[PDB]
């Protein structure tokens, strides 16, 4: 509706103070010493963080043009933690210091159109120069050294994800659940597994819980429920000849086959539980050639060429044994011939290369390891609820920077990596002068996140900052230890890819928004 | 165990169900159809109806058959087979050659 | 391999369904309509009712009639062909010339 | 666009194409993704929905004699037809994939026209003088190949001449 406009110099000291309040917020976060900020909620108990991404989001003004400073500054935030989830605070600093010098030379009466291109090439120049600084993260003590710093320095954090991602493989998926106990706990589960109980409580083979393990078990995968057509004896009978135990994979089983089915089994004619498939029929359907490929069986096409009665006793899967619960069905091992279980996940390198990313690649590489890799679920302790929300936060961190580093690779911590290429980059300019000092503006801005590290630590950042500079490759000062030294040796690592985003995300939002000449926004 | 059949009854088997062989070499899918055909299992004494005498069936056991599957087609088990019994009316034609 | 009617059932086959001829030169497209037209491919023994003498049909083998097509008209598909079984009552009229 | 990379990209399309994908995922002539690649198919263009209703053997049938692949477009394919045609092409009778028309009545009914002409085929007029298997294999379009995916499908080159090709344009002058 009506508007309230501000112009030129109004407008930009409006939106920087904005910014300044979201970035000081953000900051205080920031390093091995950094502190926790509290976001409250009406809902329930106030979380409370160390997260600069999390705490960005909740960043909200009075001011109708400040807001749209920290609105602006809050995505540089958010994007970073999309791309690698971690270093989020960081590239708001790097937002902070690009701004505030940019928004200077405007005030010094420079084009900042060409101010943004100069710091738009600084980038480019930048983001080549960290590929080539970057090392690879292969050792399991590199691992859990960027582990342990992404999880503010835990040692404990970074010991346990090294041991996880060696044992479930490089393709392999990792979670992170709430613990019972007080205590980190790691559970790490092999072969093909799902969340699917049994429909028979009768039927227990040995161990009580729900449980069911069959021996050399045959598995039938199906497309349609069985509730009066329990017809399809021949092949059930198939496997009564056989004398080994039957695995039932379906739509849905009915009382009437289950109910001749639990006197079967009972009195030791054939031993056989039922199973539903995993849920949705897109998704149940799409696992079911998997399983049955895995297993070497046959799907049963009733949409296609097949039939209740007709399938062999030879189509079904065939397993060394299953292990089922109310809540869930476990196989062994299916027996299958490598290259058809590779083959499958061959087929899958479409499906893994897909636009969707989110949601898709997770559900998607879940199966592949389930097909040939394995799983991990990592439980946290604490006392308490809140506790508990803090620890397993930067527990995840950790998991997304380990993801990241091994991906990507690692460049010295304590923000020495930023500064170090800025030295190199001190013979970049452009076709004009109002480029070059925007380029120039950029390496300043460089700075910061190293400063911060040491602001947080109650010591001068820029006396920490010369004896850096004037150091040579990974030397730096270590926050923790309050030092100087080999930052590799340290143990504090950056993964390449979180520096690389933070700098790139921080400065694209940067450039666009110190050339805002005009502010429109709704008036008090 | 073969049944006897009761007069005017004939017992019969169906042959398969929308065979794939129509049309050429295509072949079509079964979307839950069924067939008529079938052959001659038994034979009934006769019909009764009207006493002075009982009359023959104008059928042969091991015929081959072509019958409107109705109402009066029954269907029954026979050592672990599908029967279906109905009247001579029943049966529409004779398949020969 | 041909068709034999079981007694009093016929077999014949329909012509063409709303020929475009009706009205003089004009074409009148399909409106979703059948034909009561056909001719005999099959005579059945004839009718078995009452037991003493079975009568034979009159209509004689390659005739051309006109049938009410109700519920005692049944359909078979003989050597990929389309035909229709229904008993002499059904048949309503004869064309000859 | 918006680009998924930093990097400016720039995509031609060449010949017919749209936003269509395939009935029958089953059916995958050779590259993974859904891909079908049908060399040297017959494309049919329909105006109504196939279930129940197969009658249309001696087309298909005709199809199979070829030994080519066959394009089929229409309102709708649902599974009687698909699973007759899924072990029809498993066994390698005959090679046939299904999609549905452009969209909208006025909308994919005005694009099918085109689509025949392109490919030198005919549209069944379900609302004209034709019938489900009413039309021979003539009636059928060419082209050389046809890629098909999970949510397009598109022509390589149909087969027809520029006559045709200029003249349904020159139609589309007042259009
Ligand atoms: N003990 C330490 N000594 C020096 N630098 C550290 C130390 N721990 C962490 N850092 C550095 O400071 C950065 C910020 O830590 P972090 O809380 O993880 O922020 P992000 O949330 O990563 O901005 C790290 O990425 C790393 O380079
Ligand atoms: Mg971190």
């Amino acid at each position: 509706a009506a508007k309230d406009v501000k112009f030129g110099n109004d407008a930009r000291v409006k939106m920087l103070r904005g910014v300044n309040v979201l970035a000081d917020a953000v900051k205080v976060t920031l390093g091995p010493k950094g502190r926790n900020v509290v976001l409250d909620k009406s809902f329930g108990a106030p979380t409370i963080t160390k997260d600069g991404v999390s705490v960005a989001r909740e960043i909200e003004l009075e001011d109708k043009f400040e807001n749209m400073g920290a609105q602006m500054v809050k995505e540089v935030a958010s994007k970073a933690n999309d791309a690698a989830g971690d270093g989020t605070t960081t590239a708001t600093v790097l937002a902070q210091a690009i701004i505030t010098e940019g928004l200077k030379a405007v005030a010094a009466g420079m084009n900042p159109m060409d101010l943004k291109r100069g710091i738009d090439k600084a980038v480019t120049a930048a983001v080549e120069e960290l590929k080539a600084l970057s090392v690879p993260c292969s050792d399991s003590k590199a691992i859990a050294q960027v582990g342990t710093i992404s999880a503010n320095s835990d040692e404990t954090v970074g010991k346990l994800i090294a041991e996880a991602m060696d044992k479930v493989g490089k393709e392999g998926v990792i979670t992170v659940e709430d613990g019972t106990g007080l205590q980190d706990e790691l559970d790490v589960v092999e072969g093909m597994q799902f969340d699917r109980g049994y429909l028979s409580p009768y039927f227990i083979n040995k161990p009580e819980t729900g449980a069911v393990e069959l021996e050399s078990p045959f598995i039938l995968l199906a497309d349609k429920k069985i509730s009066n057509i329990r017809e399809m004896l021949p092949v059930l009978e198939a496997v009564a000849k056989a004398g080994k135990p039957l695995l039932i994979i379906a739509e849905d089983v009915e009382g009437e086959a289950l109910a001749t089915l639990v006197v079967n089994t009972m009195r030791g004619i054939v031993k056989v539980a039922a199973v539903k498939a995993p849920g949705f029929g897109d998704r149940r359907k799409a696992m079911l050639q998997d399983i049955a490929t895995l297993t070497g069986g046959t799907v049963i096409s009733e949409e296609i060429g097949m039939e209740l009665e007709k399938a062999t006793l030879e189509d079904l899967g065939q397993a060394k044994r299953v292990v089922i619960n109310k809540d869930t069905t476990t196989i062994i091992d299916g027996v299958g011939e490598e290259a058809a279980i590779q083959g499958r996940v061959a087929q899958i390198r479409q499906q893994i290369e897909e636009a969707t990313s989110d949601y898709d690649r997770e559900k998607l590489q879940e199966r592949v390891a389930k097909l040939a890799g394995g799983v991990a679920v990592i439980k946290v302790g604490a006392a308490t609820e809140v506790e508990m929300k803090e620890k397993k936060a930067r527990v995840e961190d950790a998991l997304h920077a380990t993801r990241a580093a091994v991906e990507e690779g690692v460049v010295a911590g304590g923000g020495v990596a930023l500064i170090r290429v800025a030295s190199k980059l001190a013979d970049l300019r452009g076709q004009n002068e109002d480029q070059n000092v925007g380029i120039k503006v950029a390496l300043r801005a460089m700075e910061a996140p190293l400063r911060q590290i040491v602001l947080n630590c109650g010591e001068e950042p820029s006396v920490v900052a010369n004896t850096v500079k004037g150091g040579d490759g990974n030397y730096g000062y270590n926050a923790a230890t309050e030092e100087y030294g080999n930052m590799i040796d340290m143990g504090i690592l950056d993964p390449t890819k979180v520096t690389r985003s933070a700098l790139q995300y921080a400065a694209s939002v940067a450039g666009l928004m110190i050339t805002t000449e005009c502010m429109v926004t709704d008036l008090p | 165990m073969n049944i006897r059949p009761l007069h005017d009854r004939v017992i019969v088997k169906r042959k398969e169900v929308e065979t794939k062989s129509a049309g050429g070499i295509v072949l079509t899918g079964s979307a839950a159809a069924k067939s008529t055909r079938g052959e001659v299992l038994a034979v009934g004494n006769g019909r009764i109806l009207e006493n002075g005498e009982v009359k023959p069936l104008d059928v042969k056991v091991g015929d081959i058959v072509i019958f409107n599957d109705g109402y009066g087609v029954k269907s029954e088990k026979i050592d672990n087979e599908e029967v279906l019994i109905m009247s001579e009316s029943d049966i529409l034609a004779i398949v020969e050659a």
